[PDB]
């Protein structure tokens, strides 16, 4: 673990570019809903965005039989879109929602961070979403997300 | 014949015959299952008079026609013989997922009768039964019992056991399953440990048949509709269990207190049902097909469990004065583990410190502090009345012999030997008025008075009126019998009425069900039982409440200064029941009921 | 079903069932009777008149029948070790073996009730004892390729008009089921040689195995291409179709 | 594929309701032996249901000699139970358990999804059991997820 | 069927004991080429065993003419193995080669389920093999594959 | 015939005449078989001062009674010959698949006499054996050999093969089976690769006949029950292989470090195995009718094989100081592939570190730094010894010949000329004393005096104490004898007693064997094994250790300040051997033991 995506819902402002960012880099085109960053907007101007902040405990891993979910150096979950025979295990596995499963391709899909090189943080203009080097205020982000479970 | 299964499992402990007989299908009718049916075949094959632990006594095991079904809540059975503790006829409703089960081997009823020479257990795989030897598992509580059968008998198979108190013959004992659920008053555990029956273990792969699958499901819509809608099964149950009444008899100044002498607990905050979920609910479960997820699962002093229900609450807090939810989720696990009774623990705990602010009772002797809200005699005192070692010696007999022993039978809190259970009947006149006319002893789910007194669900009633009480105490006590013998929860009637329950009866067993025929089926069940308690010893001058209650007036509270009035409710209750002016069933009215042949089998 | 039959096999009391013969009797009462021609598959013919026994009835003889045919539906005493069994037994015993001296079945069969090869009543060994055992597993089996030729000693089991079989399969079960071992079943490589015809058999493409030729699998109608893999082979091709998931 | 069976078991009480919709629906009579979906309950409350999530892949498909495994237009796996020889070989090879086998009836058993109106999600009261299209098949519970932070 | 052979591939380590303990109770030897079982290893470690599973539709059956293939009481195909004239049909018609050929006893060999009491499962160290009531065939698979999402 | 098969193959490579002859029963009996018996023929055959390389030496294949039987871990066999690194008898036992597909092509030995001209390979087909050409397989790795030899004679068929290390005649060669298994060490890979003969395919499609099937199932089943329920053997060694010893070997501080400068590795835990069952173990393989599996299968460094076993661990762990757990396991596969020794290219891979440490060797002509830790050189060390490219030229010869050509043969961590494994003898006195005393070199199971001062399974004892050592150590040293000849794991002796092995071997060979009969016989093989080393020119002065470990302190760690004590053992041993003080075997032992007639052939 270098880097992490630490997410400021407090900031957010809704504009979608960051699932714009993302579906452009992942799929080629601007189609939000193959994105791995989802911005859910609530009353009185609530905006949360969410995607997968690679949890120290990982359901999806210990539940994928294929062997396609594997931790890299980067402590980030990885898909091998080979491996994947089809299963939303991992989709159910996740108590986050952040493991979707891309229905065309036909496999499973996640936050890879896009190889330390985040599009999202980068088109982000409230910068909601960041890339701040783990440390303290990282880890208690990522405990925030993740450990509070419930 | 849907529904029903329509088998009878009669097992001779004594012979270790095993036999397979069909199901009486007119006793069916006229009672509609489980406690009814039940109740039927104990009368009928049980002489009144028989001693509770003698091999003549009978332990039977019954599903009601809905059990195991799709139907709202139905997965209920019952654990019907004559209850050591009290002396009359004992029917003991569990839910879980043990009932269903059973219904899935292929049979509606078990009937243990007879004696084992050795602790054995019995395996049900459908049409396979088997009496097993039971030494290892002898002394082990629910949950290793439950652990070592599931082992050694099937993975996905469902256990009835006895802790280590019904072995020891507690009269408060009870029949556990699925290690969280009991048929737990009157000590029907105790019957199964005189037997030397540890435990009964079921796998079923069968089908339960519908008549009309539709129009069922029509009315199970419906029905799903209605309980979801009502606040207390769709919202308050799912989110607070039964404990979310804490906070609603304690306003209403009708929770007893340090054994009934307050009405109004001051620590009824600490223990309500809000801070449970707040503090120590780790999830919700449901029984078989319930909606409503009543059920409490908690982490308490560090060790897992199904979370204390709202009279366990009651009983090691209120009825103790301990206001630390910790050790009442503790003594509510000791109580699973050993198969003891919570309402009657935590009576006789009660009594014990009252007996002891007398300087009656020698804390030296108990080994532990016995004033009132003493967290740790709570704890200590179930372990050792679960093991019958020490003072739990004397706890075992209940709250009404711990008085009588030390000469004083009136500090006990309990109608026919059994305690009451969590509602002050001086500030619920119909309270007070179930608490003497039930058939079991003191008990409030034979009718629920609670619910228009302090709920208002059926229709909102003074607490204090005394002019309608019979009447509805009569209805309520007709439509649980019924309720209790269809194998529905009894929760349910929070939401649904006899109507939807038959609605969903109907195209399950096959034939026309009315509101009005589950009523009287229910009403022929209550005038059959307290037939079988009149012939059994129990003189209607039983009917009565200890005289703290009808004398001594409500010290503080939301209803200061009251007391309960049974003595001009109770003669307007005999008049409706078609009782005489002596509690007695009348010929004609037990013509009305066809119930003639009982009463001339009994002589009275 | 009917009512079962009390009888008694060398002093052993039995109840057998009605229509059930006299060596299924012996078989289930643990007494031997040996048989050459019966064959518990093939419709019974009752041709070597080896498994003679003598049934005794109330009031009547003892008479020698045919245990592996003669049904047991009344109350008889069978004996399998009498003098006149042991006689009727030597003679078939000592027809066969000079009819077939190098057979071991025969010669074992022979050393066991002291009979021994006469050089006189010698005519024409062919090593074939005539029992149709061929004959009838060839018919059950469906194509009726062989079939007896002549009447009297002179009778044959041959294929039709004395040329390679034209509905023979190679099977080889006609080489199977026989006593003497007369018909030989050669197979080299992958040729099968049965009744002077030569059948082409089939090798697995990973194996180079053969349990059958192409002309059984042909009748047999499969047309599952794994058919032509030797069972082993199949059994590994088909156990790599299961992906098993070691995580 | 147009809509996804989605299990969270997070939600389950244990009820067992959709065992016996399921059974119901399958063989007319509450049998929650026979029902394609199970709910297992383990320590602590935790209720998990478990059924097919028609794989991709689909490892069942792969040892059917018989070919009565196919995926269907609407991307379900489906028994062709007149062309179900009863090997059993399906259900040894499903990693998850997910197909049984009828025995009264000699077939191989799996959810089908009730082509389209499961009743195990109709009667489910948690919405344990939900059924949601395949282009939004964890937008709910990463929703619900990022409500806890708005 | 009252109980079945159930197969988890996944569990198998290979030793190979199924094949030993069938041979030594069929054959009276150590033979593992005349074992009714065969476990076939491939890379990385993943074995498979192979048995007869009793399909209740078994070609096996449909092909043979001299009635030495029966379903008994407990569903069970069954070789009379005096009844066999070694035509070898349901060697060619079984499509998973779970039907051999014993040549020097000259019968067809298959799962017989030991008559109730498998050796294989007996001797098996990993649970690959197992003997499981038919009503429950993957009951045991489906829960621990379960309990990865209680563990949760 | 009853446990053994009788028959013995023999291969003459220069005549290409192949023979079958019977086994000699005699020998059988005093010698069970496997490295037993093997001994028995290369002593009757064999002159000990034969030249490894040359003709007239031998290579055996030899099985034992129980091999390819359904006892407990019964598929092991012996490669036996004349050992090119230590010009010692070599034993070479391998499991997996190969020897009980030897027994079941109806054979108990292979024996290969003189060098074929043209490489060729031996191709068994039940009684049908034949050679063939090998020279389009000779220079694959053995996976390719085994994948091209099985596409060319049968996909069910076995193979042990040598890989291009064996081709050339690296002294630490080895023969592989299935691709993962090896009977590697003292060369016999070496002597194969010498014959030209590139691997031995067998396929068996007849069976083992016992005694006594039904005592051995009893057995069998006592001594399955033993193993399930032990620790190592139950749990240990199936879910973390061998390479469980780690933790416990460094947590005693008894783990080779830096070529044996220290005796506690920090990087324990990385390369532990609990560390590999966590991240790189796919699976867990067993060999033939093995309850365990210590078999490890793990994917490292994008590559699938078998993984890296404890003394392979260690060797390219502790030994060169590296803590990369993926690099360790892409050696190991190296190793496997190219059919090398990694404890011996370990060591000698640490002792040319320790020598670039000096300064003797330049990193230019070694092709990597040579400094402690560094991954990336044991995995090119590997490579380059495996085809001898430069630097591995000198590393083809071990690290005693690699020290002796730079005048520093003290630094080569060998008992005659084979390089230890994983165990410190300054911290266990018992593993130096059977360094000293091991009949083939610096072998640690030719006696594991490990399992008692560490793993206490007999019993545990002080690792200090130099008392009991040298009858605990002859104790070993005959029951490994025998075990090794029987055809047992090893690993068995973990869980059973020699009584259990003969309780099953019994009923398999039809004759009455005891626990004492098994300790006479496998004192019989280790006196026998000294008679051909103290003929084959191996001086009992030669039973020492390096300096180093006499001389040395360990330096720090939990066995610090400790060295070894050999000189007070070694005496007593002898004593306890019935040898003189000089380790020759005495005249009376010899009549005791029945080895009368080969100290009179070799005139000792
Ligand atoms: S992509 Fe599918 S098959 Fe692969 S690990 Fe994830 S859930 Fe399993
Ligand atoms: S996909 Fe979900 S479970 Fe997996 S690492 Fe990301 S947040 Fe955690
Ligand atoms: S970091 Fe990359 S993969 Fe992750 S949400 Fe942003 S754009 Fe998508
Ligand atoms: S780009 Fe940033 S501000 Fe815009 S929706 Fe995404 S997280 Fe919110
Ligand atoms: S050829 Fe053989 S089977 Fe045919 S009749 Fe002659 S002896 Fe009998
Ligand atoms: S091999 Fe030919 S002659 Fe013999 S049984 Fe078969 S089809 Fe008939
Ligand atoms: S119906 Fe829903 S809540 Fe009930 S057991 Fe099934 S999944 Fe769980
Ligand atoms: S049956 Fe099993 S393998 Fe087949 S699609 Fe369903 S879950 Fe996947
Ligand atoms: S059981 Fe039926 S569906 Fe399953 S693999 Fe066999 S034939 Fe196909
Ligand atoms: S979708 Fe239908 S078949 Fe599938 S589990 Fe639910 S009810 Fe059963
Ligand atoms: S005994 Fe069990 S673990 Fe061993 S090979 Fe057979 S199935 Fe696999
Ligand atoms: S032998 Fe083959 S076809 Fe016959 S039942 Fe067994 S698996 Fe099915
Ligand atoms: S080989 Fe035997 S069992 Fe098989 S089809 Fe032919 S006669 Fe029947
Ligand atoms: S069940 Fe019996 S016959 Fe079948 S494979 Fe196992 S041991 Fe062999
Ligand atoms: S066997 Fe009966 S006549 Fe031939
Ligand atoms: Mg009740
Ligand atoms: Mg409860
Ligand atoms: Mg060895
Ligand atoms: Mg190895
Ligand atoms: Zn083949």
């Amino acid at each position: 673990m270098e880097k992490v995506l630490v997410i400021s819902p407090e900031k957010c402002v809704g504009c979608g570019s960051c699932e714009l960012a993302c579906s452009l880099e992942k799929e080629g085109e601007c189609r939000p809903s193959l994105a791995r960053v989802t911005v859910y907007r609530f009353e009185a101007g609530a905006n949360v965005p969410m995607t997968c902040q690679q949890c120290d405990d990982a359901p999806c891993i210990s539940v994928c039989k294929a062997g396609a979910l594997a931790r890299d150096e980067k402590n980030v979950v990885q898909v091998d879109s080979s491996k994947c025979i089809g299963c939303r295990m991992c989709v159910m596995a996740c108590p986050f929602g952040n493991m979707s499963y891309h229905w065309e391709q036909s496999t499973a899909i996640k936050c890879d961070q896009c190889n330390g090189s985040p599009y999202c943080v980068e088109f982000c203009p409230t910068k909601a979403l960041d890339y701040v080097p783990a440390d303290a205020i990282s880890l208690q982000k990522k405990k925030e997300f993740s450990a509070r479970f419930a | 014949m849907f529904g029903y299964m329509g088998k009878v499992l009669r097992v001779n402990l004594s012979t270790k015959n095993i036999t397979l007989e069909p199901l009486r299908m007119d006793w069916a009718k006229d009672f509609l299952g489980a406690r009814g049916l039940g109740s039927r075949y104990l009368v009928e094959e049980v002489d009144p008079n028989v001693d509770p632990f003698s091999p003549d006594n009978k332990l039977i095991f019954a599903t009601g026609p809905v059990t195991g079904t799709l139907a709202t809540s139905a997965g209920r059975f019952n654990v019907v013989t004559k209850g050591p503790l009290t002396g009359t006829i004992a029917a003991s409703n569990s839910g879980g997922y043990f009932g269903p089960e059973l219904k899935y081997a292929g049979y509606d009823m078990i009937i243990f009768e007879g004696k084992s020479a050795n602790p054995v257990y019995l395996w049900i795989y459908n049409d396979h039964v088997e009496l097993r030897d039971a030494s290892h598992v002898w002394g082990k509580d629910s949950y290793e019992t439950t652990d070592a059968l599931l082992s050694e008998t099937d993975p996905e198979a469902k256990v009835a056991c006895i802790g280590p108190a019904g072995e020891r013959l507690v009269l408060f004992a009870c029949v556990m399953n699925d290690k969280h659920r009991a048929a737990g008053r009157t000590g029907v555990g105790a019957v199964m440990g005189s037997k030397n029956l540890k435990a009964v273990v079921v796998r079923g792969t069968g089908g339960i048949k519908l008549a009309d699958k539709e129009a069922f499901l029509e009315a199970l819509r419906k029905a799903r509709k209605k309980i979801a809608e009502h606040p207390v099964t769709g919202g308050g149950l799912p989110a607070y269990g039964t404990n979310v009444l804490v906070n609603v008899i304690n306003a209403a100044g009708a929770l007893p207190t340090r054994n009934f002498k307050e009405a109004w607990f001051e620590g009824a905050d600490k223990i309500s049902g809000e801070t449970m979920a707040e503090t120590i609910l780790l999830k919700n479960k449901a029984c078989a097909s319930c909606a409503s997820a009543c059920g409490r699962v908690t982490k308490a002093m560090g060790e897992i469990g199904e979370g204390p229900e709202y009279e366990a609450v009651w009983a090691y807090g209120a009825q103790c004065g301990v206001d630390n939810l910790e050790a009442i989720c503790k003594a509510n696990f000791i109580c699973n583990k050993l198969g003891m009774d919570p309402i009657t623990m935590g009576s006789t705990i009660g009594c014990a410190m009252e007996l002891a602010e007398l300087g009656l009772i020698d804390e030296k002797k108990a080994g532990v502090s016995l004033h009132w809200g003493n967290a740790e005699a709570i704890v200590k005192l179930t372990e050792d009345t679960g093991y019958r070692r020490g003072f739990g010696e004397e706890l075992a007999l209940g709250s009404y012999r711990l008085g009588e022993k030390y000469g004083h039978p009136e500090l006990s809190m309990s109608a026919k030997k059994q305690e009451m259970p969590a509602y002050d009947p001086r500030a619920l006149q119909g309270m007070g008025l179930e608490y003497a006319t039930s058939n079991r002893g003191g008990c409030h789910v034979r009718g629920y008075l609670t619910s228009p007194e302090v709920l208002g669900i059926p229709e909102k009633l003074d607490p204090t009126d005394i002019a309608s009480k019979p009447q509805w105490t009569k209805t309520f006590q007709d439509l649980t019998a019924a309720v209790d013998s269809l194998g529905f929860c009894l929760f349910l009637t929070f939401a649904l009425d006899a109507g939807d329950l038959a609605a969903q009866v109907a195209p399950i067993i096959g034939r026309e069900v009315t509101a009005e025929e589950l009523l009287l089926a229910g009403e022929r069940i209550w005038n059959l039982e307290r037939l079988f308690n009149l012939k059994a010893g129990i003189s209607p001058k039983e009917d009565t409440l200890p005289p703290r209650l009808l004398n001594e007036p409500i010290p503080a509270g939301p209803s200061k200064g009251r007391v309960n009035k049974l003595h001009e409710m109770l003669p307007k209750y005999y008049e409706l029941r078609g009782w005489g002016k002596n509690g007695i069933p009348t010929k004609e009215r037990l013509e009305s009921l066809g119930l003639l042949d009982i009463a001339a089998k009994y002589s009275l | 079903m009917r009512d079962p039959i009390d009888i008694v096999i060398d002093g052993v009391s039995l109840s057998v069932p009605m229509e059930t013969t006299v060596l299924e009797a012996a078989q289930m009462a643990g007494v031997e009777i040996p048989t050459l021609c019966h064959h518990p598959a093939l419709p019974p013919d009752g041709n070597c008149r080896l498994c003679m026994v003598e049934i005794l009835r109330p009031g009547r003889r003892g008479e020698l029948a045919i245990s592996c045919m003669y049904p047991i539906r009344a109350q008889i005493e069978v004996n399998t070790k009498s003098d006149e069994v042991i006689r009727a037994r030597k003679f078939v015993l000592k027809l066969l073996l000079n009819r077939a001296p190098k057979s071991a079945r025969l010669n074992a069969l022979a050393n066991e009730y002291g009979v021994s090869v006469e050089s006189r009543f010698s005519f024409d060994p062919d090593e074939c004892v005539r029992c149709d055992r061929c004959v009838r597993a060839c018919e059950t089996l469906g194509p009726s390729a062989i079939g007896p030729a002549w009447r009297g000693f002179n009778k044959r089991i041959v294929p039709p008009f004395m040329e390679p079989p034209r509905q023979c399969i190679g099977c080889g079960a006609c080489a199977d089921v026989c006593p003497t071992g007369y018909i030989e079943c050669v197979d080299e490589g992958d040729e099968r040689t049965i009744w002077d015809r030569k059948f082409t058999l089939i090798r697995c493409p990973i194996c180079g195995q053969t349990y059958t030729t192409e002309e059984a699998l042909k009748f047999t109608g499969i047309e599952d291409p794994d058919a032509r893999l030797c069972p082993t082979c199949r059994k590994r091709e088909y156990a790599s179709k299961f992906r098993i998931f070691v995580h």
